[PDB]
Parts: structure tokens; sequence; C-alpha cells
């Protein structure tokens, strides 16, 4: 049991004040979904269950789990919310535009084999950048355990170019590792007296069917907090709100402003939201604009965050050749990214903001990307560019917007 | 449950009709002197839609006035018609996104082109496919209504010729593709694993291009944002099966008529399908677009005649003919086969033969068609002959003593046209 | 009441039954007004003008007649309330449905009726 009050100025990362979730730390290896065990394990099985509804987005969708470390009748020491998303493209897409996500990295590697997998996660951790590498093949002879231990070895020679120098070895190994993790994360630097800033990334709505006039509860949103802290009873805004084309004439989007009236985690959060981790924000919204996941891609601003709605962005990019990091056995021009074709769909991923957009026109240095939805990042961000190649999006390549076209609707 | 709601895209984001959609739209193109709007919006209103919403992009005002002095939107009309338009669509997938925006629709609605050739009532395939969404709890997305038919068939055309093989006990689509330019079809084995017990391959479905959809339909095309079309759909959904499940099945009529004109070949196939009653009770002679003008009155061996004709002294009607209002045929004439539009000029001892004349045409006396199709207001001169597969746009008049190949397309857009089409024949 | 039938001189028995039976037959008093409004707005404080709205429909729900007002989608309300007398209940649903979309208008928002009150 917690006691979180409404009393603070200046919190730290490790402080007790909040001691919910304050870190996030992520996770790609070779599992291929096979973390959630490990995780389970690591943290808990049923920790997560406050708020269900039709997935819509699964493989594009980052997923956190907050956990608390506990030493030495025990004391927390420390809180680190673990994420892990199905598929490690996503997360390298949306880790390297920008900063202040994923903190830490757990490279869950397998001493079974050394398939295409280990690579492609050593080529994402190189990308996306002190991590800690750590093998699951539990259940093996002990001169089986010496030899895929040097094979790790030998594997984390060359991985070591940009970081490859970790250490670790059925709950025995949970333990290890987690008193490995209190002993190396060290506190990264936020920015808490910014004015907060939310990303929507899960949109409820808590009104059961059925449900008296008086117990209409509404507006409970979802995401992720990059800068400031965010207090119950404010006034907030969402910088993307309402998008509609009716008038005849270009696309117009009307903010929309609520009140805090409520800030949950995965248990009871106090009336103050930190950031490192998925708060929910639940306003006074109406739950018809704020069904499952129809929020999701907007900014909830507190103070009228200056940036602007844009249409299209022109974006200076350097795509990359090949595939990072996969080189199968065939290779038949499947792990070559061709030049950028014109009107074509491209996923792009402003730090956590999963959009897509068509390309419209480009002279071999800059292409003008129209948004299928509009959005509000910045002016100047570095913004990624992904494209599926076989049912499934991958990284093509970086950017840099320089202008765009401005959406400001009273 | 709700009324039956229907989308109706009024604009093929595919350019398969220059350079005679280049002042006219595809969906406002007279089949026999009715346009393609009119039968797919009596299709949808025969079948116990109650709501539609059409969504058209490019020429959107003509459409719109059409719509406006049309039958469906008169007050006393059942089917209500909601016109929405956007210069920013660019494919069926940004229709459904902004659908799923605005949120038009909430259960069980219809997808259909703008040109669909229709009599099929639906509640059949409604019943089955509303109580296997109740048994299986917002598992089936979607129900695709195929026609059976022969590969034979002049309405098979080779483009839109599809194969798919689905699971003969639940009538559940398991793979589905296109047949163009393929001497060889493949299938996965994938297929197998799940459904052994049962699994049909079948080439004898033609594609109405009529769905059965739910709001996740919606939902997922906003999920993908790259999808463009309705095969994208059909095809990332079957293969991601793994997870989201999302299962699509099927319904075959068999004594029912559906089909899409997706260009020249299914235009004619179509339009003879029509004349012929095929499309029954969609008939010239039903008049379901009540109007003054298009009305007529059926004969022997399916000649429609309107009012006004006044058919000349020897000319011979053989079968499949319909008149528009207002025609004046000369003499010695000799028409078999083909459609011709109101107010029509036809000279002296001419010969049309499978051909298709729309507003205000013009024939001078003498002339050979076969095969061709005269938009609104040409004219040909004194003996000119015109061989089959020709089109004449609008405006489009061709010179005396001439003989047009067997692929003359000719219109006043000198780019688009084959050939720029003038008051001369050549040069 | 059956004080008229106590004047009969029939037998005890006979009233009895006599009362048993007229109140078990000729007593069918039993209706349900039932009816379904999209009442939302898209303004700061939304769902509180949406549950002010909702309160001041229920509001008007005279004696022996509670109009239960229930979301039946999040966008949508069904009111449904047992009343007999349907003549009196579907001018009561019809008031209690206008003064929600008066109060709704107020408060910056959007109304409609999604089906006008109707017998079961």
């Amino acid at each position: 049991l917690t006691t979180l009050d409404v009393t603070k100025l200046t919190p730290l990362s490790h402080e007790v004040i909040s001691r919910q979730a304050t870190i996030n730390i992520g996770t790609i290896g070779h599992v291929a979904h096979g973390k959630s065990t490990v995780v389970k394990a690591i943290s808990g099985v049923h920790t997560v269950r406050f708020k269900n509804e039709l997935e819509r987005n699964i493989t594009i969708k980052l997923g956190y789990a907050n956990a608390k470390i506990y030493k030495l009748n025990f004391k927390l020491v420390r809180h680190v919310s673990f994420v892990d998303c199905p598929g490690h493209d996503i997360l390298m897409a949306t880790m390297l535009n920008g900063a202040a996500v994923m903190d830490a990295a757990l490279l869950l590697i397998a001493g079974n084999e050394s398939c295409p997998q280990p690579q492609t996660s050593e080529h994402l951790a190189a990308i996306e950048i002190h991590i800690l590498i750590l093998q699951n093949k539990i259940d093996l002879v002990k001169e089986s355990q010496a030899k895929e231990q040097y094979e790790q070895i030998l594997a984390f020679v060359q991985g070591t170019v940009a970081e490859g120098a970790p250490i670790i070895p059925l709950k025995y190994n949970i333990e290890v590792v987690c008193e490995y993790i209190v002993k190396k994360i060290p506190v990264p630097p936020r920015d808490f007296t910014s004015e907060p800033r939310l990303i929507v990334i899960r949109s409820f709505d808590v009104n059961k069917p059925g449900c008296e006039v008086d117990d209409l509860k509404g507006g409970v949103a979802g995401g992720s907090i990059l800068k400031g802290v965010l207090k119950v009873g404010q006034e907030i805004e969402v910088r993307p709100g309402i998008v509609s084309k009716d008038s005849e004439g270009k696309l117009m989007c009307k903010p929309i402003f609520s009140k805090i009236v409520s800030l949950f985690a995965e248990h009871n959060d106090l009336q103050y939201a930190a950031p490192g981790g998925l708060i929910g924000v639940g306003t006074k919204i109406d739950p018809t604009l704020c069904r499952a996941d129809r929020m999701v891609g907007q900014v909830l601003g507190a103070v009228g965050a200056l940036p602007e709605i844009f249409t299209e962005l022109e974006i200076s990019y350097f795509l990359l050749r090949r595939l990072l990091g996969v080189r199968t056995e065939g290779d038949k021009k499947a792990a070559k990214v061709q030049k950028l074709s014109k009107n074509e769909v491209l996923m792009v991923n402003i730090g956590s903001l999963s959009t897509g957009g068509r390309v419209s026109a480009v002279k071999a240095d800059l292409g003008k990307i129209v948004l299928t939805n509009p959005v509000c990042t910045e002016v100047g961000e570095k913004i990624a560019l992904s494209r599926r190649v076989e049912k499934h999006w991958r990284l093509i390549g970086w950017g840099q917007i320089r202008r765009g076209v401005t959406i400001k609707p009273t | 449950p709700p009324p039956l709601q229907a989308v109706l895209v009024a604009d093929s984001f595919d350019r398969r009709f220059f350079p005679i959609s280049k002042d006219q739209p595809r969906v406002l193109l007279p089949l026999a002197n009715v346009a393609l709007i009119d039968y797919t919006l009596e299709f949808l209103t025969a079948t116990g839609v109650q709501e539609t919403f059409v969504f058209c992009c490019w020429k959107a005002a003509q459409i719109k006035e059409h719509l406006l002095k049309s039958k469906w939107c008169r007050p006393t009309s059942l089917n209500v018609v909601r016109i929405i338009t956007s210069e920013l669509y660019r494919s069926l997938g940004d229709v459904l996104r902004d659908v799923d925006a605005k949120a038009l629709v909430r259960s069980d609605f219809l997808l259909v082109y703008g040109d669909v050739i229709s009599n099929i009532n639906i509640t059949r395939a409604l019943e089955e496919h509303r109580l296997r969404r109740k048994l299986e709890k917002n598992v089936s997305v979607m129900t695709m209504i195929f026609k059976e038919s022969s590969p034979s068939h002049p309405t098979r055309c080779h483009e839109d010729n599809v194969v798919v093989a689905v699971d003969s006990t639940t009538n559940r689509v398991l793979h589905f593709q296109k047949t163009q330019g393929l001497r060889r079809f493949a299938f996965p084995l994938s297929l197998f694993q799940g459904s052994s017990d049962g699994v049909e391959v079948r080439y004898d479905l033609l594609d109405c291009h009529i769905s059965i959809c739910s709001p996740q339909v919606a939902q997922l095309f906003t999920d993908n944002f790259d999808y463009q079309t309705r095969d994208d759909f059909v095809r990332g959904l079957l293969v991601n099966e793994e997870i989201l499940g999302n299962q699509i099945h099927m319904h075959v009529t068999a004594k029912e008529y559906g089909a899409r004109v997706s260009n020249l070949h299914m235009y004619s196939a179509v339009c003879a399908d029509v004349i012929r009653r095929w499309v029954y009770p969609l008939t010239p002679e039903a008049n379901f677009t009540d109007s003054t003008t298009q009305s007529c009155t059926h004969s022997r061996h399916n000649i429609y005649r309107g009012p006004e004709v006044s058919l000349g002294h020897g000319s011979i009607l053989e079968e499949n003919v319909l008149l528009g209002s207002g025609t004046v045929i000369g003499s010695n004439c000799f028409i078999t086969n083909s459609v011709i539009g109101p107010g029509c000029h036809i000279g002296d001892n001419v010969v049309l033969d499978q051909t298709y004349l729309w507003q205000g045409v013009r024939v001078a006396a003498g002339a050979q068609i076969h095969q061709s199709l005269l938009c609104d207001n040409a004219e040909v001169k004194e003996r000119v002959t015109l061989k089959p597969r020709s089109v004449l746009t609008s405006q489009v008049v061709v010179g005396p003593n001439i003989t047009l190949p067997e692929g003359s397309v000719i219109s006043l857009h000198p780019p688009d046209a084959e050939e720029d089409e003038d008051d001369g024949e050549f040069s | 009441d059956p004080s008229i039938l106590d004047s009969l001189d029939l037998n005890e028995d006979e009233r009895e039954v006599l009362i048993n039976n007229i109140n078990r037959r000729l007593t069918p008093q039993a209706v349900k007004i039932r009816a379904d409004i999209e009442v939302a707005c898209y303004g700061y404080e939304g769902i509180d003008a949406v549950k002010e709205a909702l309160r001041a429909g229920l509001n008007c729900s005279t004696e022996n007649m509670p109009i239960k007002i229930n979301l039946i989608a999040p966008p949508r309300y069904v009111m449904t309330t047992t009343t007999l007398e349907r003549t009196e209940g579907l001018s009561v649903l019809s008031q209690a449905m206008a003064v929600i979309k008066e109060k709704i208008e107020e408060k910056r928002g959007v109304f409609n009726v999604q089906m006008e009150p109707k017998v079961v």
C-alpha cells in the first residue's frame, strides 16, 4: 500500500513519491513473442487488467508492463516499466525518432541457436541507440550450457562494437537478472519542469452497456507522457482534436478541451502523473468521441502546444540501402529497399505517433509526404520512414521535416 | 436490427474509359438509354436498402445534378440517398476510411460500386451472415456475393476472372486470386491443414462485386492505411490468419443476375443481357426510372419501340433492337442487335449490327456499322464503313469515303485518343 | 372499488368469486413506452453536459411513471417506462424527449431522435 500525496514540486526519477513507474526499459530479443513468460516471471501475469476492448493494431502498438523491484520484510527500491512490442521493427522505428523512450534494453538471446533473429536484434539495438543480454535456454546439460556460453561470448565479441558487454545466465535466473538490473540501470534525465505532453496509444469507453444516467463515466484515454507532469484537474487540450471535411473544402481540425478528472496506472494512481509509463488520463470527454482506440494518434496538450496541425510535410530522407541486419539464405532482392516510388503509402512514425503518408513528389533529396490524418509533432523533428515488404511494416529510412502545410481552425 | 445501409462508390478509381470518361463519368454512361447509377440504385432499393451513401470524386458535380433530378431523391423514395463529395479520394480504401472516420454505418452495410447491374435479392445472404456473426461472436467480417457461371460466357472477361478456394461445408473463403495472364494456378498448403474435411476449388464464379460488410471492415481498412482495393483487403486478410482471424465467407446465387461494367467488353455483354431480359424485371419497357422519355413497348423478338419512332418503308428490325424517343429511321435499313438512343437520325440503306448509338447520333445514308460505339451527337458522313471495335466519342464527325480500321478510337482530345478527330477522316 | 359489488345480495362466496373474477379479467393495466435518443456534446464539459441533460429529461417523470433512461450504445440512450394509459405515456415520453433536446442544445451540443416513442 502506497501513500502518494499531492504535494510535490521537483520530483526525481528514483524519488519514492511516485514509486510506480519512472524509467522505461525496452525488451528486444529472439523470443519471437515468447518474452511474455519471462516478463510475467519477472513482473507478474495478471498485473495489467483494467480496460479491455476489441484490439485493432496488435502488431503495431507498443505495450508496457509495470514492475517494482524490491530488495532489503522487503522494501521497494526501484520501479521500471518493461516495454515489449511484437516485432522489433516497430520498436526500433519508434525509439530512433528522437529520445525519451526505452532508456534501457534487455537482449533476450537464446543459448540453443544463433539464427538470424539474434543478428536482427543486434542490428536493432545498434540502430536504436546500456544493454543487458540474458539467455533463457534453461534445461540444458552442464557441458551443453558451457558450449552455449562460449558461443554467446563469441557472438558478443563481435557485438561489442556498439554495446555488447553484458553478463547473465528457473526463478533463480530471474532473481539474478533483477539484481543486475537494479545494480546497473542508471537514472535518465527527464525534464519534469516542462509543460506536460501526452501521446495517446490506447482509448477506451468505460461506460458499460445498459448503465444508468448517474454512473455515466467517459473520456478514459491513455498513452505515455514524455516531458512534464500531469496533475488532476488541469485544463488539457487535444492537439489533433476532431477532424472533419464536411465543409466541402480543406480538412478542418477542431481541438477538444477537457479537464483531467482522473489518472490511473495499472494500480490506483494519485492526482499527479509522472513520465515513463502508461498513464491513463481520464478526462471529461464524451465517450462518442473516444470509443475503442478511436483517439489513438492525438497529443493531449496542456497549455496549447506550439506544434501546429500538419497536413503535408517536406522531409529530406536518407533511405537505407538494404534491410537492417536481414540477410537470409536466398536474399533474392527481398532485402533491398527500392527508391521512393511516387504515390506510395509509407508509415510515417514521429516518435510514438504512428500515422500514414503517401509520397506526392520527390527530387533526389526530399519527399513531399501527404498524411492520411493531421499530426502535431514539430517543424524540424526527425521522422522515420517505414514500408512493408510482405505483410510486415519495416524501417526504410530517416527524415527531417523542413516545411509543411498548417491548419489552424478555431 | 437497424435498417439496412449501403455504401455506393460512385467513382471507379481507375481509368478504363479514356477518352470516353474525359467528359462524362463512367457512372453516368447510358447502357440501355438508362445510366448505370440508376441501375445500381434500383438494385439497392429493390433489395431492402433504406439508406444509401454515394461517394463521388471525379466530376462529382454532374453526378450530383443527375441524382438530384432522379427518382430516388424524391421525398417519396424509401431509399434515402446521401451525397458526399471529396476531391481527396483516391481509392475505395479512402472511401471506407472516411466512412469509419465519420461513423456513417452501425452494422452490416452493403458495399457495391456505381456500375453494377443486378436484380439480386440479398435477404437469404444477409440472414446467413447475421446468423453466422451471432453464432461465432464477430469472426466473419465480410460476405461476398458470387454468381454461378461458365468460363466461356461473354460476361467472364479475362481481366476480372477469379479462382477461389473455399470450405464447401461452411461457405468460407480460404483463398482468392485473379487469373489474368496465368496459364497455371497455385494454392498454398496452409489451406488444407485447418479444413482438411472439405476443400473446393471453384473457377465457375462470376464476381458481382457485391459484399455484405461489417463496421469491422472499415476499422480494418483504417488500420491498414495502405489498402486501396477490395482485393487488397481480401488478400491481406487471408494471409494474416494466425492472428486476427477475421474470416470471410461467401454466398452463391444461381437464378439471379449480377455483374459490373468495367470496360467496353463488359458494357456490350451487359447491354446485350439487359436487352434480352436477363435482368428481369429490370427491362427497358419496365421504366423502373419513371420518366416520359424512356417509355417503350415490347414486341416480338425483343423489339422495344419508343414513342414517335417513325420507321421507314422497307426497313427491317431483326431482333434485340431498342429505339429511343424521337428517333427517325430511313428506308431499306437493317438494324439488328443494336441500341439506339433518343433523338437519333438515320439515313437510307444503312446497316447496323451490334452497335450502340447515344443521344443525337446522326448517320448518313449507305453507312455500314458493325460492333462499334457512337457517343453523344456523333456524326457519320456519306458512305462510311466502321469496322468492329470502333469508338466515336462525343461531337465527333467522320468524313466520307473512309474505312476506319478494326480498332479505331477517335475523339476531340488529341493525346488520349488514338487519332485526333474533327470534321475530317484523315489528318 | 368493490363497494358497488358489496350491495349485491347473492352470497358471501358468490361475492368473493365475482370480485376475484372481475379483478382477474378486466384489470390488465400494463403498458410500456420506449424510445431511443442519440444526444452528445463535444464541448469542454462533454460528459458533464450529457449527464445534466439526461438528469433534466429524467426529472420530468410523473408519479407512477419512472423514465428509466439507460445507455444502449455509447452515443445512444434508451428511455423505457412501464406506465399504463399509453395515450398519456406517449405524451410524457415526447415531453421528456423535448426537454432533453432543449437541455442538450442549450449546453452547445448535438441531439437527435433515433426512434419516436412506441409501445413494446
